[PDB]
Order: structure tokens, then sequence, then C-alpha cells
């Protein structure tokens, strides 16, 4: 999938 | 033998004269704090926006150990640490935050934070909106150190909103706007994959300049570099380009998904079959399920898939990887106002 973060 | 009343001249003088050494340095300053300060408070910060855990846990257990302030920070801070390993549940880490009776300005927003990471990290984006207006980091009113890295910390979140609103241009400026106001390597990678992410769709050589700028930075970080490797693996696939970011070796969701996307780009679908039934066998969270029912509708051209696919991004409220199985509905002719309705309706 698609990395997200913050 | 002392402490500025700002730990920004600390940490700028770091950085400024001595940035290789940077973890050495701060780890050896910030562990002989004096718990009961200010500047040890504002240390909790720094070492947890630099995912420094070894630092930031070890402050927290001295800090509830043995003032008012520096416990209260101890606690929330342990909140946090305890929710993101999955120690508590949500509901455990929401209680115990409302039996502190929280005081501060600063755990009062840092309160919201932690539970605005959670819903980010388990795919659960529907509360995040309303949530992060909540806080007001006007009120932070004696610790600017703090004021100024929450004030990062809201802009990489606020970017991620927008990004999951599909309001693409918005997500760019909060990132950009992340960028400017930092100098903590956690928030420059952040802000460059966000602005990688929200290029995906459009822009293949600005997505993969902002995720090849974020593996500039993270050189000596394997789970930066590897995040970075992650999304490049994901843009390929999207454009369903040559993929030289595949991990073949890792039996997570997020790398074994993009074997699957790959296989099924060139038409190997036997090989993404067997990877699709490696991934039935784990928990997903909605987001990462939206997605599983995405490939499997492109492996068996079955729309009863993307229609699945669509109602887990909208139980995520992801409005921004749900393009993927809109797109592929459309390519099998399905009618527009079918999808502008969907579009229009929100999961409850
Ligand atoms: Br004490
Ligand atoms: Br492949
Ligand atoms: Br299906």
């Amino acid at each position: 999938g698609m990395p997200r973060g913050a | 033998d002392k402490t500025f009343n700002e730990f920004s001249s600390i940490v700028n003088i770091v950085k400024s004269q001595y940035p290789d050494r940077e973890y050495e340095l701060m780890k050896d300053y910030c562990l002989n704090l004096d718990v009961k300060t200010k500047a040890a408070r504002s240390a909790l910060e720094y070492a947890d926006a630099n995912m420094f855990f070894e630092i930031e846990d070890v402050l927290i257990d001295s800090m509830i150990s043995c003032n008012m302030k520096s416990k209260e920070y101890g606690k929330v801070y342990k909140i946090h640490r305890e929710l993101s390993n999955s120690v508590i549940t949500e509901f455990e880490a929401v209680k115990r935050l409302g039996k502190l009776n929280i005081k501060t300005p600063e755990m009062n927003s840092f309160s919201r934070l932690l539970l605005l990471y959670h819903y980010l990290s388990t795919g659960n984006f529907s509360p995040m909106a309303q949530l992060i207006k909540q806080i007001d980091l006007s009120e932070i009113s004696e610790n600017m150190y703090i004021r100024n890295t929450y004030q990062t910390r809201v802009h990489v979140l606020m970017s991620n909103i927008k990004l999951n609103e599909n309001s693409l241009e918005e997500c760019r400026e909060y990132s950009k706007k992340a960028l400017e106001s930092t100098n903590i390597l956690r928030f420059q990678v952040f802000s460059y994959l966000t602005i990688g992410n929200s290029l995906l769709f459009s822009n293949y050589e600005l997505a993969q300049e902002n995720f090849l700028k974020g593996l500039s930075i993270s050189v000596q970080n394997e789970n930066y570099n590897m995040i970075f490797q992650q999304a490049l693996c994901f843009l390929n696939n999207v454009w369903r380009k040559e993929n030289k970011w595949i991990n073949f070796e890792s039996d997570s969701i997020m790398d074994l998904q993009e074997q699957a996307h790959c296989f099924i780009n060139f038409n190997e679908n036997s090989k993404a079959k067997e990877v699709l039934d490696k991934l039935d066998l784990l928990v997903h969270n909605d987001n990462e399920l939206a997605m599983h029912y995405y490939l499997k509708g492109r492996l068996e051209q079955n729309k009863a898939c993307f229609y699945s696919s669509i109602e887990y991004f909208k139980k995520s409220n992801d409005k921004f990887l749900i393009r993927l199985p809109l797109l592929e509905l459309q390519k099998m002719g399905e009618n527009q106002k079918l999808l502008e309705l969907l579009l229009l309706l929100e999961h409850h």
C-alpha cells in the first residue's frame, strides 16, 4: 500500500 | 553549572556546530537534566518529536516518579507511548487521559495530538478533522519550544488530513509550512512523504523528486529509508512502470500488496493470486482492507470487489486512495451518475 506518517 | 529559558537555544547550537553528533550530545545533555525543570519538559518533547524513544522513556519514568507540571507531562506522554505500542486500546487511552484532569494548555494540546497519530496509523481518518480543530496553540504561553514544535506537528497532521480529503493543493501548502517551520528530521521526512503522496496520481516526476529528497535526508535511518522505498514502490505501481523498489523479502501487508500490484500490472496473475492468497490471512485495518479489495478487483475483474473497496475507503474516510477503484469502475463502463452518487454519500 501507500506509506503514511506525520 | 543552568539552562536556557528556551530549549531551542541549545538545540540550534548543537545543530549548527556538531550536527553529526546531535544524538550523542543531546542524549547526554537531556538525561542529566533535573526532571523538575522546563528544560527537561522541553527535552521530553524534543525526544518524542525525534522518535528518540530511549531518551524519552527514561525522562517519562523519572518525571512520573518524582513536580506538578512535570508529572502531568510524563503521564500523558506515557499514554501516547503505550497507545502507539498497542499496550492500551484507544478506549483505555481516552479513559486515562480523562482521569488525569489535564490542566496545562501544552498537555491538553498533546492529548489531542496523540489520538490524531493513532487515528492516522490505524487508518481511521474520520475523527481527525474535528479533533484537530479543538487544538489552540495560542493558549501555550510559557514554553515556546513546545508551542513551535507542536505547530510543526499540526502542520504535518493538517497536511495528512487534507490529503485524506483529496484537497491536494492545501495538503502541499501545509507540508511546505511544516518544512519552513522546522529543523527536526522526523517532520521533514513526513512532509516530503506527504507532498510526494499528494502528487501520486498526477505528477510522476515531482512525486519521485519529493520521495528521493526524503531518501537523501533519511540515509542513516533504516526506518525512514524504508518508508521512502515503500513510497517509491507504490508510485511506480500506480503508474504501472517497471518497479525497482519491491521488497520481495517481506511479509508486511504494505510490501506484499505492492508485490501483487506489480504482478497484476505485468500480467503475472498466478503469482499475484499467491500473494493475495497470503494476504487474506492477515488482520487489515479498514484502509488496508480497501486496498486489498482493489487488488482483488483488478485480479478478478470483478466489480463487487471494487464496490467493497470503496466501502472501506468510505469507512476509513479516505477520499484520496478511493480514486483507484473508482478509476477501475469507470474503465468497466460503470454509470457516471452512480459514481457521482457514491462520492456524494458518506459512511456513518
Ligand atoms: Br517526589
Ligand atoms: Br513484479
Ligand atoms: Br472481492
